[PDB]
């Protein structure tokens, strides 16, 4: 028996490749395999021990390449798409397991989308990441008498396309 | 784009300055840096004795030759600052008379295409960070399996091998390669292949997909029970005559056939329209098992056409049975 | 692509297949092909309706920041509006959205409403503020400070309501006349 | 309002074919159909997050309410972000997040908490701003005023808010509780967010259940049939199941783009609501809330958001 | 302005199979195709 | 060699139809004809002149 690892596999009817592990169902005794909500193979019994297997695909996903502009640097980092990094310096978040990139405490307003509130930008001198600003708080000083009346104005222009 | 033969960038390539033979990966390259021109030359072909065909070269000052003969090749062929590279010239094949100078060979469907670009000499301990295009000179048609090559002299050079990869080509305004880019060197690299330009502008870019592979097979199954009852029928004491064959039904129950494989006791483990080694990992409707003694010599009458005595008056057998039979 | 057929050109399929077996092999070139045609079709479409839909946007926004001023507030961009200006692009028009934005101020206290006479006052049109020592009223959207009259303001109830309506006083063009 | 929806993405082949690459291998040969369905799914995921930021990042700079909150008598505590919650969400939205395999689902780009937080600064702009923040740099007027104006914007003099202040703001502050209980007690409140959510469940489990049918094919396990079949006379039965998996996943999407369509209709709608009702005060009429209009309070939601005309 | 289109209904299966229960027999091999289209259908009406 | 009229041609090897006129191009010397940066023909070289 193999367990925790992408692995081919065949419970005595049922083929499928999976990740294993031993679950903690509680079947009713008769029954060997369990079944999600949407008709897939959710668990078998090992038919040995008579453990509860639950199977889970082998964990999987996208790759987007972190850059700056070419015009900036050649120097890259990489996101691989919500794996566990051990299953793959590196940063991990919530967003997937992005290698070649360094996360900063500092708040930073975002400029690279990501997922999770997580952007980058280059720094000095590589490739950051980190949680994404907010935006810029600014408070305001309300009272119940404190008035604010502009004084000069200027006559934007933008372009809507 | 086009995915097609070529040198990797930033290989790694042996540089030589005693010229050993050199086996031919899947692509040839070869450039030599010197003004000497001493090496001049190169060999081509399988078995490179005298025994198949092979290609030849020469590249004197005016008078360029190409050959493709059976050449007895001089095992250790050279000239001087005197060009016999072999010993004898039987069963040619083909023949063709035409500062940095680079040579990519392939035989290719059955061709042989040439490839030449030639540079000055201005550098100094190292293959130049430069970069330019491959120019074709000639294609060869010539049907010659080849897997080793060496160059023929009289300074140094480089040689590394071609490589099935993918590249962009940035063909100029004017029909010329000014510039190309590896698909699979590096990420950033990677990226200007899937977008299909040669600059990206800042953001974030989906490639590939990663996913992990099966690294193992595995199966698992409830502990083998009720094994069929087997030696009640060969480790049986005693059989019945041969007009009283006895039938014997065998139920559900899981067969093992290992046995009968692994164990010589019976004479012939002969099984009919099933291989031996395909019958122990099947399944049928049931089965049905005749246990009893005849002759020494009615051995070959247990089959199929048999016709014989036992065959007609004592136990008959379908033309089409589809099964085994043992006689010890 | 030839959708599982066996060649991709229908001329050579006609003559290095069989008629009467051409046409099963036929039918997967309509299949496919057909099928591949429709979706760009559906493509077209839902991308199309999609342009509609932006493009009475703009219908709607030309006719509204430029054939007039719309009050929206950030329909015809940021800020208060003034003007749009129509230019002509290839498949889709620009629009210059002349915008009015104020820019800087200062701090100021407020009181919102003046008792004179032991009477209540509210600005018609302004607000009252504090350069600390003399108060004033002024629009709403620009700092122009204004001296309180009775023709600057108006009246109603008195002062037993309002929560923090100041004392203070208030002009009468008629009076220094007469 | 809905705002965005469930970023799902399916890939081309591990829908199609479980990794398995004869099935891959006959797949190559519809052209390049799955790319043009990825690419779909891809721009419906990006739109999505693109949705939310065109509703709600319309204010560059953050905000925050003062300490000591003295609103000349108006409660807003029941929607101001609340301390106490670990998730320094707000009441309001606090009974709404109450009251409510060969695929992939992609997070959204912006973090619900920020969702919350530009609601958030949104409001205390719009609480002690006025509309001024939503044109430019944001100016504090005291709250009672700022009443007064849209009062003064619906042909009612400024005499009558102070007149009544304090039944004015018992009204208002008496107002916002029976919104607390009018969502704890209508089970249909949510509906249209609720509908939402269990419209694309509905989608995606149609999605997977139909990978169990067999298409004029003997069955819907490939690898069975890739065992149970020789390769050539099964690919004529995996291209009856590659046909029907494949247009079935076709209807999907079609499926998804109109409804995202919709939804964006819907989203800009908001947007635009969100603007008018919100950022100053409209008026047209019956657009935002029945009867003359004053302002708006967005609350954020799952998915999707709530206005307080 | 339009301001709603004729409520139109088609059975799954009336439509594809004008009541012969060897065709639907047939059908549903299709998985839930149809219901789902009844669905849309349903999902104009109650929209118009 | 036929100009300015829809013929079909065949320049040893390409096929196909259409009207062929002097085109300004260059290639080089080696090269045998152009192709369309979406992947058509373009342009080819006379053998005769
Ligand atoms: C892009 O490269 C050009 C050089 O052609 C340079 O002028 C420009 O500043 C660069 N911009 C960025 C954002 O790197
Ligand atoms: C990733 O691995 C760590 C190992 O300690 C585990 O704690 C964590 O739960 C894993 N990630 C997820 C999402 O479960
Ligand atoms: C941020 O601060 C926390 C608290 O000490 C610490 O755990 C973390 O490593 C810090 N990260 C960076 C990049 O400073
Ligand atoms: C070339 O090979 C040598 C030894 O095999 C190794 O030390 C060196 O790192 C290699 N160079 C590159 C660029 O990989
Ligand atoms: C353009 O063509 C001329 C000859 O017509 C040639 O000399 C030149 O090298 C070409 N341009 C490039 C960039 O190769
Ligand atoms: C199968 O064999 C294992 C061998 O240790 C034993 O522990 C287990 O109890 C057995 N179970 C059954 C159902 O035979
Ligand atoms: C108004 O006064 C407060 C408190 O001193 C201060 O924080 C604020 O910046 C002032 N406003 C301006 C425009 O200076
Ligand atoms: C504003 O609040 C302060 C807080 O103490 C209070 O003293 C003051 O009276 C209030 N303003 C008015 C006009 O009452």
């Amino acid at each position: 028996l193999v367990k925790n690892k992408c692995v081919n596999f065949n419970f005595n009817g049922l083929t499928g490749t999976g990740v294993l592990t031993e679950s903690n169902k509680k079947f009713l005794p008769f029954q060997q395999f369990g079944r999600d909500i949407a008709d897939t193979t959710d668990a078998v019994r090992d038919p040995q021990t008579l453990e509860i297997l639950d199977i889970t695909p082998c964990s999987f996903g996208g790759v987007s390449v972190i850059t700056p502009g070419t015009n900036t640097s050649n120097q890259v980092a990489v996101l691989y798409q919500d794996v566990n990094c051990t299953e793959v310096n590196v940063f991990q978040t919530r967003a997937g397991c992005l290698i070649g990139a360094e996360h900063v405490n500092n708040s930073y307003e975002c400029d690279i989308p990501i997922g999770a509130g997580i952007c980058a930008s280059y720094q000095t001198q590589s490739i950051i990441a980190y949680t994404m600003s907010l935006g810029a708080e600014n408070s305001v000083a309300y009272s119940n008498n404190s008035i604010a009346i502009p004084t000069n104005f200027t006559i934007s222009v933008t372009t809507e396309i | 784009s086009t995915q097609d033969l070529f040198l990797p960038f930033f290989s790694n390539v042996t540089w030589f300055h005693d010229n050993p033979v050199l086996p031919f990966n899947d692509g040839v390259y070869f450039a030599s840096t010197e003004k000497s021109n001493i090496i001049r030359g190169w060999i081509f072909g399988t078995t490179l004795d005298s025994k198949t065909q092979s290609l030849l070269i020469v590249n004197n000052a005016t008078n360029v030759v190409i050959k493709v003969c059976e050449f007895q090749f001089c095992n250790d062929p050279f000239l001087g600052v005197e060009f016999r590279v072999y010993s004898s010239a039987n069963n040619c094949t083909f023949e063709y008379v035409s500062n940095l100078r680079e040579f990519v060979f392939k035989n290719i469907d059955g061709y042989f295409k040439i490839y030449s670009k030639h540079t000055p000499i201005n550098l100094v301990r190292d293959l130049p960070q430069g970069f330019s295009a491959l120019e074709p000179l000639v294609d060869l048609p010539i049907g010659i399996n080849i897997t080793r090559f060496q160059t023929l002299l009289a300074a140094a050079y480089y040689v590394g091998y071609l490589q099935p990869r993918t590249f962009l080509l940035k063909y100029n305004e004017n029909g010329t390669i000014t510039d190309a880019v590896d698909c699979a060197l590096d990420p950033l690299s990677e990226t200007k292949c899937t977008l299909k330009s040669f600059t990206v502008e800042k953001g974030i870019y989906q490639t590939s997909n990663f996913r992990v592979q099966p690294t193992e097979s595995i199966v698992r199954f409830p502990n083998i029970t009720n094994l069929c009852p087997f030696g009640e029928v060969f480790n049986a004491t005693r059989f019945a005559s041969v007009y009283a064959w006895n039938r014997k039904r065998i139920s559900n129950c899981v067969a093992d056939y290992s046995v009968l494989y692994n164990s010589a006791s019976f004479s012939t483990f002969k099984c009919y329209g099933v291989s031996p080694t395909k019958l122990n990992d099947l399944c049928f409707t049931n089965v049905y098992a005749d246990s009893f003694v005849i002759r020494g010599d009615e051995v070959r009458q247990i089959a199929p056409g048999q016709t014989g005595k036992i065959a007609d008056y004592n136990y008959k057998l379908p033309d089409d049975f589809t099964g085994c039979v043992i006689a010890w | 692509s030839n959708f599982g057929a066996i060649s991709s050109v229908l001329n050579d399929i006609l003559s290095r297949l069989d008629p009467p077996e051409a046409e099963v092999q036929i039918d997967r070139l309509i299949t496919g092909r057909l099928q591949s045609l429709q979706t760009y079709v559906t493509q077209q479409l839902i991308r199309a309706a999609e342009i509609r839909a932006s493009a009475n946007l703009a219908a709607t926004k030309m006719s509204e920041c430029v054939l007039g001023q719309s009050k929206r507030v950030d329909f015809c961009g940021k800020g208060y509006h003034l003007m749009s200006f129509p230019q002509s692009a290839p498949h889709g028009v620009v629009f210059l959205h002349v915008t009015y934005v104020p820019a800087q101020e200062k701090n100021f206290t407020t009181a919102p409403a003046i008792c004179h006479d032991g009477k209540a006052h509210f600005p018609r049109e302004g607000v009252f503020v504090s350069n600390g020592t003399h108060w004033f009223v002024t629009q709403r959207n620009f700092y122009e400070p204004q001296i309180i009259t009775t023709d600057n303001t108006f009246v109603s109830g008195n002062c037993d309501v309002v929560i923090g309506i100041v004392n203070n006083t208030v002009y009468d063009p008629l009076q220094p006349e007469l | 309002l809905p705002v965005s929806m469930t970023k799902t993405s399916v890939d081309c082949t591990m829908y199609i074919c479980g990794d398995s690459t004869e099935c891959s291998n006959l797949l190559l040969q519809y052209g390049s159909f799955c790319t043009q369905l990825n690419r779909a799914l891809t721009g419906i995921a990006v739109e999505q997050d693109k949705n939310t930021q065109e509703v709600f990042a319309q204010v560059k700079q953050i905000y925050k309410t003062p300490p000591i909150k003295d609103f000349g008598g108006f409660n807003f505590s029941q929607i101001l972000p609340d301390p106490s919650k670990p998730s320094k969400r707000s009441p309001i939205e606090d009974l709404l997040f109450n009251k409510v395999n060969g695929l992939t689902v992609l997070p959204p780009l912006l973090t619900d908490e920020m969702i919350a937080q530009y609601t958030s600064a949104l409001l205390a702009g719009t609480i002690t701003s006025g509309w001024t923040f939503g044109a430019g740099p944001a100016l504090q007027i005291p709250f009672p005023m700022q009443m007064a104006y849209r009062f003064n914007g619906i042909g009612v003099t400024q005499n009558v808010l102070y007149e009544n202040q304090k039944l004015i703001a018992n009204q208002f502050n008496s107002a916002i509780g029976k919104i607390q209980d009018s969502l704890s007690s209508t089970p249909s409140a949510l509906g249209k967010l609720q509908d939402v959510v269990n419209q694309n469940a509905q989608a995606l489990n149609t999605l997977v259940k139909q990978l169990s049918s067999n298409f004029g094919a003997i069955s819907s396990v490939l690898n069975d049939i890739l065992s149970r079949l020789d390769p050539p006379e099964a690919e004529v039965q995996i291209d009856r199941l590659i046909t029907g998996r494949l247009q079935s996943l076709q209807t999907y999407v079609t499926q998804q783009l109109i409804r995202a369509a919709e939804i964006r209709a819907s989203a800009n709608l908001a947007a635009t609501k969100m603007s008018e009702c919100v950022l100053g005060q409209s008026k047209r009429v019956d657009f935002c809330g029945k009867g003359y209009h004053l302002m708006s309070f967005p609350q954020s939601a799952p998915h999707g958001v709530v206005f307080l005309h």
